[PDB]
Order: C-alpha cells, then structure tokens, then sequence
C-alpha cells in the first residue's frame, strides 16, 4: 500500500509525513476509481488471461512441457496455471494497493529458493508473467495497460 | 463402612436468613465413622445440639471386618 | 418404505482457491503441445569445433 | 504494518479469492475517509509540538511526579517524556492515516509495558497524558477526525493499561 | 555438545579413573558402528537436497498448509520452511556422525518450541515433515542407518512436540 | 521412458485399518437375510385386550 | 401447572409472586377456555390421531414391527399404541396445566433408563411423538396447534 | 493393565502396593504366556470369528438388517462389522494387558452417548460381542476360554 | 453476559446519557425479532440432538478424523466431540435469544483456542462441523432465523479460527 | 480378605467385579489350603518364634531392656512378649485372610500414637518384626517364607 | 499416564491394527522383567522409610543445609524435605513397577522446578539427596533392580535439574 | 508476617548465633517507639472512617473516574474502592504497630498490581488516594507519629507502582 510505504518511510526518517507524500496519498485516494476498475477488469478476465498466456508460454517454451520438463502432465500444467493465477491475483492486489509491498510480502521474497527447491525454471516463470502482461495490455485500455504494466513490470524484474 | 444415623438441631446465631432452612436447621443424615468425630465436633462448634445418634450401619464391638 | 443408506466416502471436500484441481479442466482445454523425442545420440558430436567461437 | 486496504487484501488472501464487491465497498469507504485523514494528519503535523505542550501542561505539570525525586524530574527524563508523547502522537497520526491499529501494537506497544515497569514509569499517569492529547486533538481538529484520533489514542491507552 | 566417545571420556574423567572395560566395549560399539555412520553421512551429503525435496513433496505439498490460509503459504514462508528442514536434516546428520543427540538438544530444541509458538508454526506439520525426511532417508541409506537416523529424527519430533 | 506425474490426489489409496472397505467384501459374502416388510394395519388393533392382561 | 411453576420460581429466590408472573396467571385463567377446547378436541379425537401416528411411525421405522423388533407380535404393537395413548394423555394434562412440569413429573424422568431396560428404541418413541404432533397439528386449527406444539416439542426434546 | 489399576488405587490411597497386590502382579507375570497365546490365536482367527458372529447376529435379530433399520444397508452392515472388529481389538488388548482398563478407556467410556447419537441398539452390539464369546469358546481351547470368555462377559455386562 | 437490551442500557450508561432514538429503534428492532427468536428457540430445543446427528453425519463421519489416529477416534473422544457440538448449538441458541455475542465471548471462546491447541483438536474440521450445524438449522428453522443462527455460529467459527 | 478388598473396589466403581478380580478370587481359593497350612505351622511353632525373636531383639538392642527403660524388668519383658504374640497372631490372621486389612484394622491403625503414649520405640518394634520374619523364614519352607515375608514385609513397612 | 504394556497397546491403536511380533518381543521382554520389579517394590515397601533415613544421614545430615542459613534448617522445612523424599522414593518405586517414566513427568515433574524456584529450594542439594536414595537402594536391592531404580531416579534428577 | 522484633530474631537465626548487644539495642529502640506506635494506632483506629472520608473527598470526587463510565462510578464499585482504602489504612496501621514492611508484601501487595491491571483500576488515582490518606493521617497524629504512617503508605505506593 502507498499509505503503508509512506508511513514506513516517515517512520524510518523519524518524522511526520511530508506534504509530497501526503498529497500523493490525496491523489491516490481520489484516483482509486480507475485502479479498482482495472482490478475488476482483471478479475472478470481472470480465466482468459491465464489461459491465453499459458498457451503462448507453452508455444514459446515447449520444454517445460516436454518429457523431462518441470510441468509435464495435465496436473503439472494445472499447477502452472495455478501459479499464473497466483501472480495475476498479486498484480491485482498491487494495482489496488498502489504499491508493490503486498506483492513483495506474498510472492517475491524467496521465490528463487522456492523454485530452486521445486526445480522450476524461474526465467520461464518470468516469461509466463510477461505473457500475462502482454495479454492484459492487449485486452485493457492503454492508460490502464500502463498502470497494470508497472506492477507486471515489477514482478518480471524481481523474477528475472 | 459403619455409618452413623444422626439427627441434630443447628440454629443460626448471627444471621436472620430469608430462605427456607429446615433442611439445614433440623436434619437427619448418615455420617461415616471416621467423619463422625469431626462432624460432631463441627456441630458443637456451630452451637447445634445433637438430638439423637444411633449406629444404623455396622455392628458395635466388631474388632475386625469393618471396612 | 424407501431407505436412505449412505456411502463409505464422506461428503466431498469443497474445492478451494489454492488447490490446482480447479485448473485441471482448463489445463485439459489447453492440451499443451509437447515436443517430439529428439533423435540425437551425442557420440558422433566432437568437442573441439562444434563449440562456438566468437 | 497494515492499513485498511492491506487488511482487505490479506482478508481476501487468507481465503485465496480475489477482491469481490464487498472488498471494493470497503475500499471506497476508506477512500471516502481519506480526505479527512489527510487533512487531520496535516493539521497534527503542523501543530504537533503545541498538542503535547498543552497536554503536559494540562495533566503533568505541578504535581508530585515533577516535584523533585519524581520521574518527571531530572530534565533528561523530562525531555524523554516530551519525546515519548511526541512518539505517541506521531504513531497515532500514522494509525489515523492507516485506518488500522496494527502499527500501534507492532511498533509502540511491543514491550512497552515492561519497558515502563523496568524504568519505574507511572502507567496511569502516562494514560492520563495520552487522554490529555486526546481532548487536545479533539478540540483541535473536530469531532469526526478527533473521534478517529481518539480511537487510536485510547487503543494506545488500553494497550498500556 | 559431545559425541559418544567424548561422553565415555568425560564419564571416566568425572569419577577420575582411567579407561575401564565398560569404556572399552562402549568404544568397541562406537567403532563397530563406524563405517555405517560415515557411509550414511556420505550419501546424505551426496543427495542432500533430495530428501528435503521429496519430503516436502510427500508430506507438505498440495495440502491446506501450502494452500492460502496455511503457514506454508507465501514464498518467504516456503523458503523459511525449506531452510528449517535443511537445518533439521543437517543437524540430524551431525547427531548421526556423533552417536549422541547432544547437538540435537543443545543446538536445536532449546527455544524452538516457544519461537514456533510465537511465529504460529504448526508443530504437527513440522512433525509430519520430519517423518517424511525419516521415510526418504530410510529409502535412500538402508535399514540400520535408516533406523538410527529415524531415532534421531523422532528425537527431534519428541523434543518439538 | 516416462516421467512419473506427481499425482497429488489420494487415488489408489491403501485401505488402512478402520475403514469399511475392509468389510464390504465380507458383508457381500455374508449377504444378510433382510426381513420382509410386515403387513400390520395398525388401524384394526383394538387396544383393550390385545395389550397383555397378566 | 403454570401457577405451581410461578410459585416454585418465586419461592426459589424468596419473592412475593411479582406482577410479571401474576399477569401471566391472569391471562392463563382468562384464556383457559381455548386450552380446554384443545383438551376436549384431543380427548374426542384421541384414537384417530394415535392410530394415524402409529401408521406413520411404522411407515418410517418398520423395524419394530419386523419379527426381530421390539413391537413385534401384535401384543407389543398394542403396547406401543398404549404408550402413545399415555403420552397423548400427558400432553392433554400439560395443555390444561399450562406448563411442562406434569409431563416432566409423570413421563420424562427416567424414561431413558426405562426404555433402556425394555430394549425399545427411544428415538423411535420420539419419532412416534413427532408423528402424533403432526397429526394433531393437521386436525387442529392453526394457533391452537401451535399452542399444543410447545408441549409436544417438550416431549420430543426431553425424549431424545 | 492390572498393574496400572492397582498402582492408581495405591496412589489414591497414599501407600505402597499391598503385598497381596504385588503377589498378584507376580501371578500375572508368571501366567502371562497363556494370555499371549490367546492374543495370537485371536489375531490369527480374527476374520472367521467375526464372520460367524455377524452371521449369527443377522440370523438372531432380523430387525437390525430390516428396512428402516440402522444396519439395513450393505454399507451399514460393513460398518457394523467394523464395530465388531473394533471390539475384538479391544478384547485382544485387554487379554494382553491383564485388565479391563484398555477396553473401558478406548471403547466403553461415552459409548452410550455415541450410540444414542447414531441411533444404534446397545443391547444388539452387546449380543454381537456375546456371540463373539460363544464362537470363541467353540473355536479356541477350553482352559484359555475361561479368561477370554470372562473378559467377553465383562464387556457384555458393561455394555448391556 | 448481556443481551441486546442490557447492552444498549450499559452502552448508554457508559455514555452517561439517556436513551436517544438510536437506542429506541434498536430496542424496537429487538422487540420485532423476539417472536422469531422464540419460535427458533422452540424448534432448536425440540430438535437439539437430531441437528447434531445429521450435522456430524454430513460433516465428519467415515473420515480420517474418525479413523484410528484421528482425534474423533475412541468413544471417549467421540462423545466429547458430540458434547462440544451440543455446547456450540446451545450457546448459539443462547446468543440468538440475547441478540448479542457476549455469552459466546466470555463462556465459549475464552480459552477455547489454547484448549484445543493443547488437546490437538482439529480446528478446521471443528469449524466445518459448526458449518454443518449451520446448514442443518438453516434448513430446519427457516431462512431469517437460520440466518441469525448462522451469523452466531460463524461468530463462533471466527473466534475459533 | 482379598474378596473384601475386591468387593470394596467393585462397590466403589459401582458395578460387578472385573474378571481380573474373579481371577484374584479363583487363585486365592486355589491357594487357600497352602496359606492355611503355613498359618497352622506358625500357630503350632509360635512359641519358639516369639521367644527366639525377643532374645535376639534384646541382643541387638540392649538399650530397650536397660534399667529405666520401657522394657526393663521381667514384668515389662512379659508384656513385650505378649505384644510379640499379638503381632504374630495378627500376621497369621493376615495369612488366613489373604490381605492386610485385618492387620490394619486390628493392630496398625493408631499404632504410632499407641506407642507414643506408651513411650515405645516403633523402630525397635520394626526391628522386632524383622527378627520375626528372619526366624519364620529360618524354620519355614522357602516358597512359604516368600508370602510370610511379604506379610511381615507389610507389617515392617506400615509400622516402621 | 501409561506403562509399557499400555504403551505398546496405544502404539498399536494409533494405526488401529492388532499386535504383531514387533509388539510380542518387547511384551515378552516386559514379562521377563516382571518378578524382579515385583520383589524390588516388595523390599522397598518393607524398609520404605529406611532408604530415606540413611540417604539423609549420608548426604543431608550434618552439613550447611541443616545448619542455620541453609534451606533445610528448622523442623517444618526438614519435615517438608523428608516428605518430599518419601514422595520421590514412592513415585520412583511407582515408575519401576510401571516400567515407564510416564508417572514421573505426569505426577512429579509438572511445575516442580518452578515451585522450587518460588520456594528457593536447593536444586543441586535435592539432586544429591536423590543420588543418596539411589546408592542406598542399589546397595539394598542389588544390581539390576538397583539400576532400574537408578535410571528412574536419574530421570527425576534430569527433569528437576 | 514479621515485625521489628521477629526481624531481629530472624536476623539472629540466619547467621545462627544468639542475640548480641546490637540486637538488644534494636529491641530497646522498638520498646521505646512502642508507646508512640500504640497511641497512633489507637487514634487511627478511632478516626479511621474520617481519614478515608476526607481523603476520598480531597482526591477522588469530581474526577473522570467519578463521572459515569469511570471506575469510581457504580455505587457497588464506589463502596468497593472505599473498602479498599479501608484495607490500605488498616494494614498500614498493622505495619506501623509492627515495625516492619513485611505485612504489605505478604498480605496486601501479593498480586495487587495484577488484580488492578485485570480489574481496570486506575493506578495513579489509587496512589494519589494513598497520598491523601497519609497526608490526613500525618495531620491527625502529628509529624513524628505520622512519619511511620508515611513510611508504610509510601511503601504501599512503591509496591503498587
Ligand atoms: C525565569 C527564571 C525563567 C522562566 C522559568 C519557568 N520555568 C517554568 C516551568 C518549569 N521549570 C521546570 C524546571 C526543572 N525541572 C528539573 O528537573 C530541573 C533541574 C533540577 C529544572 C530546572 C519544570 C519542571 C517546570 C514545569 C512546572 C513545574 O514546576 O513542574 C515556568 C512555568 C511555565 C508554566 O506556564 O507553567 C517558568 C515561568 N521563564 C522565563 O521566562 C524565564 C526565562
Ligand atoms: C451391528 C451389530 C451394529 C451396528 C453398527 C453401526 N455402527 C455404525 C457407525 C459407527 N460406529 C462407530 C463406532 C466406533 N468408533 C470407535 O472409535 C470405536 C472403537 C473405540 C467404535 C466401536 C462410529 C464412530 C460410527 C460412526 C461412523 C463410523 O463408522 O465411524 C453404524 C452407522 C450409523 C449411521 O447412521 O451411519 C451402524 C449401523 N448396527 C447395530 O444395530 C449394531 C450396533
Ligand atoms: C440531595 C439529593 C441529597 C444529597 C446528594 C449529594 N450527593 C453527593 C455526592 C455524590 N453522589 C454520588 C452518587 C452516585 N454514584 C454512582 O455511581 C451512582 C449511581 C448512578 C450515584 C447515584 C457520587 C459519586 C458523589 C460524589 C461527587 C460527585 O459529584 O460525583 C453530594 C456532594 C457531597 C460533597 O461534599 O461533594 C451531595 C450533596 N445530599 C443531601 O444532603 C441530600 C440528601
Ligand atoms: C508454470 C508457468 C511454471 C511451473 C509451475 C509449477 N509450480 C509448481 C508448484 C508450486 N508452485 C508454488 C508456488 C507459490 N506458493 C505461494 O504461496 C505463491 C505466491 C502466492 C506461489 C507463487 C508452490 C507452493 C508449489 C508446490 C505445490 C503446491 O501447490 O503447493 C509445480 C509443481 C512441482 C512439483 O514437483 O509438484 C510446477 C510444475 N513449472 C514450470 O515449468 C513453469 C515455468
Ligand atoms: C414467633 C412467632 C415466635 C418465636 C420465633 C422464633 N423463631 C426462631 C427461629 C427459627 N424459626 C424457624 C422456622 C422456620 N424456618 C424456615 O425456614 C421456615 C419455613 C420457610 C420456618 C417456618 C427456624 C428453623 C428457626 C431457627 C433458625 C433461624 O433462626 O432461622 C427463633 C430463634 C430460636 C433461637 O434460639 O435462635 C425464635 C425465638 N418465638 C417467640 O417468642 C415468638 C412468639
Ligand atoms: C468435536 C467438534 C471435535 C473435537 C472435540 C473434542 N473435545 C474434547 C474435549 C474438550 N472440549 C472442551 C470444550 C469446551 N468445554 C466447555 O466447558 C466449553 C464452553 C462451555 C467448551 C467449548 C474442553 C474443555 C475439553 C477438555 C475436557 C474434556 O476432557 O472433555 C475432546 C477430548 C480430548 C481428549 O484428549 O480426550 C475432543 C476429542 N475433536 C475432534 O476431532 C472433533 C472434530
Ligand atoms: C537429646 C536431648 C536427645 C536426642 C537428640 C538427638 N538429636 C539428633 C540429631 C538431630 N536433631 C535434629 C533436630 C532439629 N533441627 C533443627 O533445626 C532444630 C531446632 C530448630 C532441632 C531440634 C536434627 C535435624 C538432627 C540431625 C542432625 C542434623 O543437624 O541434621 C541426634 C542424632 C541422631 C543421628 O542418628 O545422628 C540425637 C541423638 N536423642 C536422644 O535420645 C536424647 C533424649
Ligand atoms: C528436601 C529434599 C530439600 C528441600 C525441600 C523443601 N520442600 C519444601 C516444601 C514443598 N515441596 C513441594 C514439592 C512437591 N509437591 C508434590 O506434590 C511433590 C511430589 C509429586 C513434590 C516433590 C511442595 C509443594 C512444598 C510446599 C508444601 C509443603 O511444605 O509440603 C520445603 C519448604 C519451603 C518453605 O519453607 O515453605 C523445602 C525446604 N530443601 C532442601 O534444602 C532439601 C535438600
């Protein structure tokens, strides 16, 4: 949350909130209607974004789905799409909160260790969330595509 | 276990109670042997008088076989 | 005079969000195209020049 | 820490689903309250020395604790007291901006009881001090923003009691 | 900490005599254990990530613990549980090389129960994880080494529960 | 030449102690003699002497 | 009776029978014509409702009329109808009393130990009282049936 | 176990074990091998003893398996045989332990509350384990049948 | 313990003021709902055992908790669980009569969390057993009275969670 | 008796005797002839038991019979050997009873207060019954001396 | 609590199966232990106070604890000391008869350390008194029953210290 | 409990010797003070209602606790606070007659802070009530006799703080 981030920075500097942080909170608290509209767009298009981005990922990288791959069977593919739904939910949470702190606290700290333990190619997970970003920007309005693509961008950067 | 059947009248010497108290004023009760000395002492501390006490359970003069 | 006899299985546990069973049908609807088995034997490859050099 | 929108996000996260209509309604409730929270935070941040000055004058000065030998005596301890009420007012402003009292029992109330017990600090005297801040801020900012500030300040009082 | 050999050395030294026949056949028992323990340590250090990997796969994965709401949920908590199981497996291997659980109750179990109660870590789920490590180690190292490894792992379970 | 798919579902579950799966077959082999539905009218029973009178 | 229950409740806490129960006693002694009408209706139609209740009881649980059952033999079935007639008379006693204490004093203390010694299904006895309640509710006129339903539901609740 | 019941009695009476009681744990540990023989022959013949017991119950009490019954179904007979085998396990545990303590601690405390929640006849399950007793006396040697059938007499008397 | 009426009285007592119109129309709401609460009380008191019977039948029979190793195994633990569901149903009926959850706060949920944690009682299976009680009583007593019973049983679930 | 201890335990737990307890009664009514034979041997040879035990007691602790003492004088030694005969008869009563409760209710309840009012060292009486069991095991068969020493053992434990 | 026989019965009952040879061997082992524990408890019940009075005479008598300043001087607390040692010897004989130390940590060691910390009872001196009880018991009853009493008294020492 | 004379006896018994000359001097100092202690105790026992009346009047009436919602509100709680101050004055009279402040932590301060913390009793209001008690007592019995009352009421304040 942007309020949580500004409070954390003000607490670290041991001071009250600056007017710049405070009217950023004002601007967010007025303009949150567009962000919740983006969140409803993603929630309504939850299944089709994951489905199309999964198809595009398996076209681009068919060796995560080949024999010997990490996600071979239909159940393993279902776990892949489950992780895609997880990260889409986190991007929706980041769009709503206005800051990447829920995404960091839930699904980006220790993701390298988790996917090392699972054997999963994290560069292919970055490709997966990249195709989710591409599909969402395709079916979303351009300013809304940029607003959601900021958080998609952060998830791509922290995975890769 | 060689119990006593006693009856006693225990008045209230300090309080005027408004609930019904025949059931703990004048009562007939079965008291065991090893509890009867302490119980009779407790009545005589409370100021009540032992109206009557008899050995309903057990036999007097039994040296053994009382448990 | 009908009789209600229950089953060895209990009631089915209600499927929740984190369980990937709800994505099994969508994985089937994808049906991801696997790759063909690669017919390389690697005895005929020679490691002195097939490694690139730039 | 946690504010209202992160509380909504975590409440959706523990059950695993996305944000439904009731979550958006709570979000719009917080977005409606955000104007009041921002203006109250600006007022308290502008006047924050005067609030603790009036509170210490109203509830702490000319008493046994500031008569010599007390804990308010020995000016280092007085400056630490002014710093403590400044901390209480600043973190109450943080909780008022947040809309959730998680920062209060994370970054203030954690170990505060046994801090004051180890330092010999009068607990109910501190509680009276935060209540003095409560009606000073209530008279400063209004009834509703003062109500929210009172909620977080007597949350601090109840944690300290 | 101490192992069995320094245990019998210290037991001789506390009463202040030299090595007697009980010390002799206790040392003979430890040297007879010997090769089996060092080979089990070699194969565990070989496939070190394998036991914890399919132990979490056997016990913890695809359940309400790793679903939202559970404590295995979120990637930081997942990596912390992997770290905890690597700790448990490494210290069980150390106790297996030692022949005594001194490193177990002196490096692991003290404070672990109360810090897990503070963090809300499920004791029963950690117990089932340790049982999964016991089963996979029994499948990987043999029968006798597997069962003494199981003795050390359910010593960890008995201390934690 | 296959990868064993991580079948997380408890299908092909070993029927442990305490299940009625271990007694379904013996219930079949017993095949209990279920009694027929009796034809009692419960409307023509005069409750003055049909009640025992001893 | 409700007067007896009010006297007992006043005597338990040593009161003088407050108007909060004395108005209820007044309402009971004024409205007793309706409950006497209920009682004479049940007394007049006592045999039809107990026969239909036994019919639905044997419809739902024909175990007891089966040859292994407790009510088997056409004498034990007559005893079943006799016990159900006993409980119907207890219901009429309760509806003229105004409360549940005559049914409690006559037929609910130790009924569990009684039917344990007799080997009968007490849950089937409760089901018989349920069917008697339903047939009496069908025969009676709405609010009168709801008034008798409290006494009936007391009998099922203390039976089960 | 007989030792744990005697030691609970001695612990409550604030004394050491009486020399008669030490003499009787002495008698139990001298005569314990026949109890192990009872346990191993019941473990060997568990399926046939429960076959004969269930079949003769279904002959003797047809109301149990009649329509409307609690044990009407094929499923319901299977879970009845489950309860049969549970009580057989309790009898084996008791003859190993030398006392009634595991039977009462596992399968008798609260069993009336359980079986009245389930609607099952406790006299019928007592008849079932009585039939286990009689077929056990038929199948197993006569001298050890005294102890085994006696513990069966305990469970039928405590259950009925 | 307090019902809705005495909760209103005590809240106005701490407020130090008489009953304003909010107190009056909350009292009128309770007086409107009282007939519904009495009828639902009569139905639940009639079917107290059968609600628990069908709820435990449709929630946790023939499952791993009733299997050996599960916590509903043995007749002692089973009858204790049935008495627990009876406690939950009776106290939910009490709270439905009261119009307040103070009886659930002080007589049910007080110590129940650490009691079940000490006993090893499965919290999620207990919660879904209470959910089964909710569905049975909602099908039995009606939609609106079932909704108040459901929100009090869900309050028990949230306190136990 | 052991039947009295078993019947007190069974009445306390408010049901019939467990088959552990009927096993107690069965083995007691097999061994009662042997117990009666042991008690008859002690009754026949009682005089050498008390005389030799008192003589070696006086040898072990001459302070008891030293002048000014409790047992000093022919009169006081006569009373002391009468106590020895009392205790030996009580142990024979325990042998024929099969338990230690007649021993308790005749001579071991209030014995400490008895000998404190009499000025008698209970540790010296404990040494006295130690020499009692020594002489009894000397002139008694070893398996018989096992249970005789068990009952003397209880006397030593409760009275020491 | 639970003994060895009830322990193996419960270890069968957690999986819900009958007793196999892995129960048979340890069950016959407890039967082989048997009469030794019976006669050891018999002779302890013979000279029950005597181990206590030689133990105090060898260890606690004529030292700083019975000298003033020590926590065993005065008749009331030395009475409490010998009552404690009667309790320890009685319950160690109880654990020896049971064949398991469940009665020790169920009946003795629960809260004993913290109540001795509240009373200021010397932990090391109580441990040394238990060692005196152990050595007098081992000199009395023999080697095997002596070391059975020794391992249960050392369990008491390890729990208390 | 303990007084000055039994404190002398216990200090003699800790080091284990008889009563020396300094012990006799402390006893004679107590015998010299005893006339003043008896006179002050008689005056306080005669006027004990007036001390608590004037102290509550000068320290507790017309305050936030006395306004509704506060702890001094609800006449039951009001009379309980009066009874608490009566207990404080009576045990302070006991301590002044005794000569040692052991009766306060043996019969007053044992769990008193925990009691007031669980009860929501204002600590500083109780402390200033004790200050009013000792001021009224020192004004009544004089400065020299009121010195010991000041000692023990301030000991109550230090224990309760
Ligand atoms: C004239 C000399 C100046 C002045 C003084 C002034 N001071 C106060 C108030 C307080 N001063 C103190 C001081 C101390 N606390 C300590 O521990 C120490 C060192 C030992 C000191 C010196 C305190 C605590 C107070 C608060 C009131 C109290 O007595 O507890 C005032 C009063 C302010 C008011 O409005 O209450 C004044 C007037 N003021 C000036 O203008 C001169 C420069
Ligand atoms: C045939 C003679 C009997 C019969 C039995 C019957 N049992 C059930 C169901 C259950 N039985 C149990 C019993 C136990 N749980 C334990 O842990 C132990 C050992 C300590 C026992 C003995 C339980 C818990 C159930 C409930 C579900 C389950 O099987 O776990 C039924 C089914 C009742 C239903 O409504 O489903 C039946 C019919 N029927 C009889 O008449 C005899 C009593
Ligand atoms: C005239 C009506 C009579 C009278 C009254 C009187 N009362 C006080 C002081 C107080 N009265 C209370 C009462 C309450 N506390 C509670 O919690 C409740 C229940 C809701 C009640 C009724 C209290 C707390 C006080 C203390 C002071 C305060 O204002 O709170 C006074 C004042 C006495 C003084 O010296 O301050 C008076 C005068 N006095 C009479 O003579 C008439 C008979
Ligand atoms: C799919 C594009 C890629 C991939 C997927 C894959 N994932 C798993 C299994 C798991 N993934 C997680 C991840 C998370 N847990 C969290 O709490 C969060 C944040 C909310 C995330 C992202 C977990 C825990 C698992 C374990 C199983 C479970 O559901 O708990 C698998 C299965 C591996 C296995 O051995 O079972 C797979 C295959 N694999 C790929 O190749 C793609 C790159
Ligand atoms: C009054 C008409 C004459 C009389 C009375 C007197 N009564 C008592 C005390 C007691 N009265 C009873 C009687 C009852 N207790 C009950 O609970 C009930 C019914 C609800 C009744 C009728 C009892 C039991 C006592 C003794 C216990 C008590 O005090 O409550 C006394 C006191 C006797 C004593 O010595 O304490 C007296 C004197 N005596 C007269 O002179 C009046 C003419
Ligand atoms: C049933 C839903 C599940 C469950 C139950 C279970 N409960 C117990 C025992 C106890 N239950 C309570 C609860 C309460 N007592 C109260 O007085 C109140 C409020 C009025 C409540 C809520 C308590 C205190 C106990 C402990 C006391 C006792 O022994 O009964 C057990 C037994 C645990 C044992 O070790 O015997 C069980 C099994 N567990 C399940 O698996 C069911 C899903
Ligand atoms: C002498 C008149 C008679 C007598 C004495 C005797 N006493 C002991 C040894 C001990 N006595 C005590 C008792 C006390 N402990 C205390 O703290 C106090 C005063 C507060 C007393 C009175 C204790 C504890 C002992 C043991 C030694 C120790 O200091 O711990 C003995 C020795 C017995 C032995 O076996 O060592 C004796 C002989 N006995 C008589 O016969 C005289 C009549
Ligand atoms: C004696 C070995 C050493 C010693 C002990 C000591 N104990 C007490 C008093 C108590 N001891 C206990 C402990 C127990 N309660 C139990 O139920 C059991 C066994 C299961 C034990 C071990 C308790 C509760 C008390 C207090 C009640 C009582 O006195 O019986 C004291 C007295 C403390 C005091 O002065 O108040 C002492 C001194 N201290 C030593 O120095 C000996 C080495």
């Amino acid at each position: 949350s942007i309020v949580t981030k500004s409070i954390v920075n003000a607490d670290a500097e041991a001071r009250y909130l600056s007017p710049g942080e405070l009217d950023r909170i004002k601007a967010f608290v007025t303009g949150g209607a567009a962000r919740l509209r983006i969140a409803e767009t993603l929630t309504g298009s939850r299944e089709t974004i994951v489905k199309q981005a999964g198809d595009r990922l398996f076209q681009k990288r068919p060796d995560i789905v080949s024999p010997g791959g990490n996600a071979y069977g239909e159940e393993m593919t279902a776990t892949c799409l489950r992780d895609m739904d997880y990260y889409l939910r986190l991007v929706t949470y980041g769009v709503v909160s206005g800051d990447v702190t829920p995404i960091e606290e839930i699904g980006l700290v220790g993701v390298r260790e988790m996917y090392r333990s699972l054997g999963t190619p994290i560069e292919a997970v970055a490709q997966s969330v990249r195709e989710m970003k591409e599909v969402a920007s395709g079916l979303m309005s351009s300013d809304d595509a940029a607003e959601a693509s900021a958080y998609f961008d952060f998830v791509i950067g922290k995975m890769s | 276990m060689r119990m006593f059947r006693i009856t006693a009248c225990v008045p209230s010497q300090t309080r005027i109670r408004t609930q019904r108290e025949l059931q703990n004023t004048y009562f007939t009760k079965l008291v065991p042997y090893d509890n009867w000395f302490r119980e009779q002492q407790r009545i005589m501390k409370m100021g009540g008088k032992i109206v009557k006490v008899e050995l309903a359970t057990g036999r007097p003069g039994t040296n053994a076989g009382l448990a | 005079w009908q009789n209600e006899v229950r089953r060895f299985i209990p009631q089915e546990k209600k499927l929740t969000a984190g369980n990937p069973m709800n994505f099994l049908g969508m994985a089937r609807s994808i049906n991801p195209a696997a790759n063909t088995i690669p017919k390389v034997s690697a005895q005929n490859i020679n490691i002195e020049a097939s490694v690139p050099r730039r | 820490m946690q504010d209202a929108i992160t509380a909504v996000i975590n409440s959706a996260d523990v059950q695993g689903k996305y944000l439904d209509g009731a979550a958006m309604d709570k979000l719009k409730s917080y977005f409606a309250s955000g104007e009041l929270r921002v203006r109250a935070a600006s007022v308290i941040s502008a006047n924050a020395a005067t609030i603790v000055k009036e509170a210490v004058a109203k509830s702490l000065l000319y008493s046994d604790v500031t008569r010599p030998g007390g804990n308010m005596y020995t000016t280092r301890r007085y400056a630490a007291c002014i710093r403590d009420l400044d901390y209480y007012l600043r973190y109450a402003t943080y909780a008022m901006l947040a809309g959730d009292a998680s920062i209060l029992d994370e970054r203030v109330l954690n170990g505060l009881k046994e801090t004051y017990n180890s330092l010999g600090v009068p607990i109910s005297s501190t509680v009276q001090a935060i209540q003095a801040i409560k009606e000073v801020t209530a008279s400063l900012v209004g009834a509703d923003a003062g109500k929210e500030m009172g909620v977080y300040l007597d949350y601090i009082c109840s944690g300290l009691s």
